[PDB]
């Protein structure tokens, strides 16, 4: 929560791997704040994470950690938190994770509205396997796979989370660890599905051949990306090109929890039938 | 938490990526040349006595390497001028301490 | 001894709530729907977990995740199901979670016939995963059985933490009729649930066991924390590349299936009393020989033995290589193109005789009286 | 064994729905039963049928014998003509006249009867859904395997209290229908 | 085209095999219909199709026609379309396919912007398999795994099309050919995802248990929940419960489509590199 | 006669390019990801087509989309994306639809090492598909063979119509080097492509032909016009469910192969002039077993033979068996915990000696000639 | 085509689902019944002489069994109320043919 | 054979890459060679090495051999301590003494000569890049084995133009601070 980190980590496993200033670390101490700033303990909270950059996030922190396979975080933590519809699960994952090889379980998910966490960790290409293109990269820059330009086109998460059905949706950055932390603080105590989109920097391997080598030039370019709510809100289609809206984007008030009507096909399921 | 010191930098677990310098609007951090490591530069306090109470260099480290000491058990230093100009001809400087900076090792 | 009116399906959904699963996740096919439709209305009521997902890999996922946190659960499909799922029953192996997936199956390769019977998933479910694997499966061969091999497969889960498969058929799978099972008292006794580890004393050693025998996983949110992950780990979890504990690891998943041998695999042998041939078949082909062997003693002579083993995996090797020394004549009937006979070969060291069949049909112990003929 | 039944029909009707209540009959009555279907992937239209094996002994193989079951009652064409041939030379055959039209061969082998099983179902008692009672009342009163009042309560126990009472009308008629069927 | 359809079928193969009624041989006809207004050849057209009840259309067309496994009907659609880039392909799939196991795929083709014509043959539940819960079953509905009512929830598969990127996107239904027709020229002769939601009616196994169990019964129902789409757009959001525009929904006339941008970099690839 | 300088996946990646090779689809997988780098440039200035997709299912659906038409194509993954292929291996299987499947072996089972050396895969692409099965494999193990093994490959594909399989390793797939390679213009002459039927006389007849050879499918688009499943179908394509058809079906497409056995299956042979030790042993292992057997012979006595198959399934039982009756003491080396191992002693109907290590490293020939003494 | 006739059915590719009869504006079509069909019921056109070209019938078939004549080769009739009301008293009937329609044998 | 050669470092730095250089000259040169590497899962920060293996005839086993590697050169602590053992005594090893500090027994053993390779790549030439041919010169100039001219050709045909001027300066840089190092 403060200059007292090691309360909430395996402090023999740090120092951590990433890489010397991947926006990584800067999601972990956000979560370690945020749980402490809402009265949590850790005997309560499970963080299942997928395999990839992001994975190396449940290896961490002091609490029951899982490590599941590519694409499927959000299936063993549906199974956790159902088995065990008391406590706290987070769900940690990349962007070539539960949005391009597990899409589907996140659109699923957002759908029934289970009462997860997702977490996903975007830095626009596939770091762990060396620069690959993503769902999520522009067009036209340089990857591994795509070595004239990349064509293919760009998913919105977070447009594509809310026509699904997702009843708390809010995106935010590692440039400001502030505002992340009180969008975590608010979603966190949100009782459905709650989807954060989280920009994080790779400059090691996406930005090395795109001239972004270093990186603050990586962070200028991602807060050059990046606009306010409003600021969004009353700009112009015309100017709109390349912008990102930060801040809480919904909120759904009137809404019910999966669990929660599962409950009641069991109180009618033998309430004498 | 030492006494007096405002701000204290792990020379162990840092990394070297001139984050934490980047987000100081007081010109107290600075990166110096240490040929013991890998990377070669390794970041250093300067002018700790100019410290602001924003906590913007532990917010932005993702090695956890550098420490600022508590509201509660610490007075800081005031705003002005002259340390956003130092703190803007530090940035100007590849996130280095300045030449001039090192008239009595700072 | 209580006794009912049920088929192949109802008695595996009956006996997996009975032994005390209480999770089921899974994905709607033929033929191996029923035990879906069944636990959908039997988890609710007393108190567990069904949940439809929206593929095969999701399925055995949440059942997975749900079983890690220490709840009893199962999964069930048949043929294009279970090859979607062997890329979670190698995490099952390795992490060491129980679970136990029934396959009815069906004709194959792909779609096929989805309409028919069939054997062809034997050598597919001996090695299913990449890497290394040891597998353990049971096949039931009648109605007593559909309860029985369950409550087994349930209880071999639990005692050696590892996923074990459940054979069924499609014949045996909607076959209809009056049933024997045990006591409902008696079936609460002899029920085996993994072990835990309490002390005052921190787990400190969930994987730090001997070299025979499993791990101890306790229930999460308890506050003993502990890593699980799908690589080579070591006494608490953490991964490692270590060439003494990865071989170790290995050695141990192996030697804690191959050491309770006399417990895991049971068999039955009947008529191997001075017998001239033996039959040996297993599965539902079983109720086409112990017919065959009814008819064809009332006009015939040289009395024909049989040999069907209940287990299939690990295969009872030392008992088909004794069969083979004293026996002469073998014969091996299937439902496939020659499955289980490369195992009964390489066991007694020596060729023996073969009928099979993979047209979407059953045998008709008519055809296995002609075969005896030769 | 005592007897191989089986009953055809067309996907969607209901007729052969009639069978696994005779094997609880003959299993309550204090003997073995067991029954197979065999279906297709097409939900309506196409051809169906089970198979049934009551006996006093314990029953072993589950599945029919080639070229001698006993009886067949057939409401279709499409599946009369498909599982034709398993009969045993002199079986009895039981079809409506109004979908089935049985060759001059079947004629010559086995013994068929006929009546018009769905029209007594829709025009005399009330309900289509009335059918299986009906073939139900004529397989039990012609084969003669297990004894009426068992059958009775057998059926009555498995039905919604909706149309229970109209449930023995339909079966009164299906076996007036039966015993009228002995012309020959 | 009209009172000749043989010309277009396999006629050995009719009568075909749904039930009596299905609102199946009515999409058939309109396909055939604007397969012959727009004068095409059916030596240039294929038809993929997946495993299911609306699987069954590949079989009774006279073309080159592919049946394909559960869910992957788009995969093997974007191969044979990919290998020949100037032919006619259609894809024709339920609801359970390419939106409930098979929605990676969908996704990943509505934002890559593929030439494809995919058609979705919406009837609420898995028809083949009796009666199971689709991604698109109303919730409190009797359904065979939820017998108490159905508590998951809903996709719309228009919205969620829209969001990952298509170009044109339509919906209609089988209560009304002519429009069904119209909209489905429009969108053929469009060069870049065209995507049709077409409602059909399960009276057999969706409406038997929910008392729609006649044809007619159930088309009243489909006609109350369908509004067209400017009604629907004037509407106030208190009277938007359960309904559904229909008609072209989106036809984005500046855009690229993905093989006409491949041939952009294979004549720079080699093109003196 | 070309010499040219590069490692395994470059050779790969110039063989199937040079073989004709116009269509390739994956998913990015360490070790197998160079051969996805080379391609993606490779391609496009032939006029190919590359495409990468978002997951393992659709890099081989869009492949096998691609070569039902009437192109030349292929895949690659390693270890979690094979296990992710299974479902439509078993419709190329069935559909009859050429594809050649490029596999990188690293240390299983799941993730487990992901950067470590392995042959665990061996028993798995024997029967990895539910139903039946026949497969067709072959192990590359030097890199002159990385680019000739491709080349048969494509051949074997084209002329069985079957997907088959090329058991690369992370050892020769990232050893570089100087290699020897055929010439152009003679790889040129070599080709085989698929046959189509022109008649005027519309095809008719695709999967009418007769038991021991492949189906004829003309290229889509061309006034042939037929259907395409992956169910039991007849002569035309439409499915059936009849026992005769259905049983032909796998008849044929186990004897078109099993009767090839000839020409498909190679293997090499060295120093069976007397020998007195054999030791059996394939892969990449036979780097270290050719360069033992290169030093044990200067300072030590009693001749060591060699018998290196170069296609793994199906195996040469028959030169097995007649190895096994001639010596006395053969020995197997490999690295896994024995999966060719069975294959070896079922054929030869004996127990040989075994050497083996799943521990993520090599066996350097060092402990070859200390296991030579026993 | 044939001549004269501005509407047919084909019996035997009916199934009997009522669609046809319930989307004609003139009352033209009626179910009828016959024993010898798994459904029991069949479309039969009783009153072509009222019929309007619109081919509702032949749009709204899911079975190819029901076809109306080509304006280019038939003058077809007018609208009139006699055939609306026919209509909606056939619509208020379970969609089959009216007792009094049976006057004839239409 | 005639030659194991060993150079170690860090993810990231680049010192290691000058290793294939050397076997395709040897290869032009008119003889054998063939290199392998080891990696790990973390992409910067990690130890990494390489093997070559050099020779007057052919190459079977691709992998070296344990406790006789010749030549050992290392930029980093954490790699010089994990393969410090495969040395045969009295190899050469080549370290710089600002990240690499060795042990007593080492000094021992070994032939440690001390050449700050980095220092020498950044504060001389100009450039962090060009560590790889110093590396090179040093490897060449100490060990002899391939012919320089040779060595010159192959680099110079494998680096963009942008830098292959002042590639030869960095070449003779390291080349004289080698000869220099031959101190005793
Ligand atoms: C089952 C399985 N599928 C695929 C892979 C290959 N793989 C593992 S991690 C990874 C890339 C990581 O993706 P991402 O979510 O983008 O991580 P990031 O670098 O962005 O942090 C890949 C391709 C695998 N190791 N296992
Ligand atoms: C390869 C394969 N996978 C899965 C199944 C099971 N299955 C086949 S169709 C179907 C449901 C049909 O889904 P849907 O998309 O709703 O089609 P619909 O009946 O609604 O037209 C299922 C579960 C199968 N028969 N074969
Ligand atoms: C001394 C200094 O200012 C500096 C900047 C960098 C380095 O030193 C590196 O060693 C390095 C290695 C790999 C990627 C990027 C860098 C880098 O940006
Ligand atoms: C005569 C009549 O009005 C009628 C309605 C129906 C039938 O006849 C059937 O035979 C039938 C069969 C299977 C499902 C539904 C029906 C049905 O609704
Ligand atoms: S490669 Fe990218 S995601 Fe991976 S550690 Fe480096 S910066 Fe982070
Ligand atoms: S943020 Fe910390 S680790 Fe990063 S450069 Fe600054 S002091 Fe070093
Ligand atoms: S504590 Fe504040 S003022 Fe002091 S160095 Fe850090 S960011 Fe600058
Ligand atoms: S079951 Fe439903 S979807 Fe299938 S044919 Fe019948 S009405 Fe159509
Ligand atoms: S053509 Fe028009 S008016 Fe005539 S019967 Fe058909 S729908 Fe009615
Ligand atoms: S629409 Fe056609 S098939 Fe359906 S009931 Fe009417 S005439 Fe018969
Ligand atoms: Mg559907």
């Amino acid at each position: 929560m403060a200059f007292n980190y090691d309360e909430y980590l395996r402090v023999d496993k740090i120092p951590t791997l990433w890489c010397w200033g991947c926006g990584d670390g800067v999601i972990l101490k956000s979560i370690i704040r945020t749980i402490d700033a809402l009265g949590w303990k850790m005997d309560d909270v499970c963080l299942v994470s997928g395999i990839g950059c992001s994975g190396r996030m449940s290896s961490y922190v002091n609490c029951n950690t899982v490590h599941t396979t590519h694409g499927r975080a959000v299936a063993y933590a549906t199974g956790i938190k159902m088995a065990n519809p008391s406590k706290h699960v987070i769900v940690v994952s990349g962007d070539g994770d539960g949005f391009a090889i597990g899409g589907n379980h996140t659109m699923h998910a957002c759908r029934r509205n289970i009462d997860l966490n997702f977490i996903l960790v975007n830095n626009f290409i596939y770091g762990l396997t060396n620069s690959q293109t993503s769902p999520t990269t522009p067009n036209g820059m340089w990857t591994v796979t795509a070595q004239w330009g990349n064509i293919d086109n760009q998913f919105d998460p977070c447009a594509l989370t809310t026509a699904a059905g997702a009843s708390f949706v809010a995106r935010e950055s590692v440039l400001d660890p502030q505002k992340l932390e009180k969008v975590l603080k608010e979603g966190f105590s949100h009782k459905g599905f709650s989807f954060f989109d989280v920009h994080s920097n790779c400059h090691i391997n996406l930005g090395r051949k795109n001239k972004m080598g270093e990186a603050s030039q990586m962070l200028k370019w991602m807060e050059s990306r990046l606009v306010s709510k409003r600021q969004f809100e009353a700009m112009s289609p015309e100017e709109r090109v390349d912008k990102f809206p930060t801040g809480v984007l919904r909120h759904d008030t009137d809404r019910k929890e999966y669990c929660e009507a599962y409950q009641e096909i069991i109180e009618k399921a033998q309430g004498k039938q | 938490t030492p006494d007096g010191v405002a701000v204290w930098v792990n020379e162990d677990r840092c990394k070297g990526c001139d984050i934490c310098v980047s987000v100081c609007p007081a010109g107290v951090l600075g990166m110096g040349i240490e040929k013991e490591r890998v990377l070669g530069k390794v970041a250093k306090v300067a002018y700790p006595e100019s410290c602001i109470g924003c906590v913007q260099c532990e917010l932005h480290c993702p090695d956890f390497a550098i420490y600022v000491a508590d509201r509660k058990d610490f007075k800081f230093a005031k705003v002005s001028k002259e340390a956003q100009e130092r703190s803007e001809k530090v940035k100007a400087n590849k996130y280095m301490l300045l030449e001039e900076t090192i008239l009595e090792g700072r | 001894m209580r006794e009912i009116i049920s088929d192949g399906n109802e008695l595996v959904a009956k006996a997996a709530i009975e032994v005390g699963c209480r999770f089921f996740g899974g994905y709607p096919i033929t033929p191996s729907s029923d035990i879906m439709h069944a636990m959908s209305v039997a988890l609710p009521k007393c108190g567990g977990h069904f949940i439809q997902m929206e593929d095969e890999i999701s399925g055995i996922s949440v059942s997975l995740g749900a079983s890690m946190s220490g709840t009893k659960s199962m999964t069930a499909s048949s043929g294009p199901g279970i090859s979607l799922k062997v890329e979670q029953i190698g995490y099952s192996f390795m992490a060491e979670i129980p679970l136990v997936i029934a396959d009815v199956m069906r004709s194959g390769p792909s779609t096929g016939m989805p309409t028919r019977v069939a054997q062809g998933d034997v050598n597919f479910l001996k090695h299913p995963i990449h890497g290394d694997f040891k597998a353990v499966a049971l096949a039931p061969a009648s109605l007593e059985e559909a309860y029985t091999e369950t409550v087994r497969a349930f209880n071999l889960a639990e005692m050696l933490m590892t996923p074990v498969f459940l054979l069924m058929d499609e014949t045996v799978g909607h076959m209809y009729g009056k049933v024997q099972i045990p006591d409902l008292e008696e079936v609460q006794k002899m029920t085996i649930n993994r072990k835990e580890f309490v002390g005052d004393k921190k787990d400190y050693k969930p994987y730090g066991v001997a070299q025979d025998e499993p791990a101890v996983l306790n229930p999460f949110f308890k506050g003993y924390r502990y890593h699980v992950s799908g690589l080579h780990h070591g006494p608490i979890g953490f991964p490692t590349e270590d060439a003494k504990i990865g071989g170790d690891l290995i050695d141990r998943l192996f030697h804690k299936i191959e050491s309770k041998q006399d417990i895991i695999n049971e068999n039955e042998e009947m008529d191997l009393e001075g017998a001239e041939i033996v039959i040996i078949a297993y599965g539902s082909v079983s109720l086409a020989v112990k017919e065959a062997l009814k008819d064809y003693h009332k006009e015939s002579k040289q009395k024909v033995g049989f040999f069907r083993p209940k287990t299939l995996w690990p295969s009872p090797a030392k008992r088909l290589k004794e069969i083979g020394d004293k026996y002469e004549k073998i014969l091996v009937i299937e439902l496939n193109k020659g499955q289980y006979l490369e195992e009964i070969e390489r066991a007694m060291q020596r060729k023996v005789h073969f009928f099979g069949q993979a047209n979407g049909r059953t045998i008709s112990p008519k055809q296995i009286i002609a075969k005896l003929k030769e | 064994m005592e007897a191989q039944l089986r009953f055809t029909g067309v996907g969607g009707q209901g007729v052969l729905l009639a069978g696994e209540i005779l094997a609880e009959a003959k299993i309550v009555s204090g003997g073995y039963g067991t029954k197979t279907s065999t279906y297709t992937s097409q939900v309506r239209g196409g051809p169906t049928k089970v198979d049934i094996l009551l006996d006093k002994d314990e029953i072993i193989f589950p599945y029919a014998k080639e070229g001698e079951i006993d009886f067949m009652l057939s409401v279709a064409q499409i599946s009369y003509n498909q599982f034709k041939s398993d009969i045993k030379q002199g079986g009895i055959v039981v079809i409506d006249p109004n979908l089935v039209t049985p060759t001059k061969e079947d004629e010559e082998k086995y013994q068929i009867y006929k009546i018009p099983i769905i029209s007594i179902a829709k025009d005399e008692v009330g309900n289509i859904i009335t059918q299986s009672v009906v073939a139900l009342a004529i397989t039990v009163e012609l084969t003669k395997c297990v004894e009426e009042n068992i059958v009775l309560d057998t059926m009555l126990k498995k039905v919604p209290a909706k149309v229970a009472d109209t449930n023995k009308k339909a079966f009164e008629i299906g076996k007036k229908h039966a015993l009228e069927a002995l012309k020959v």
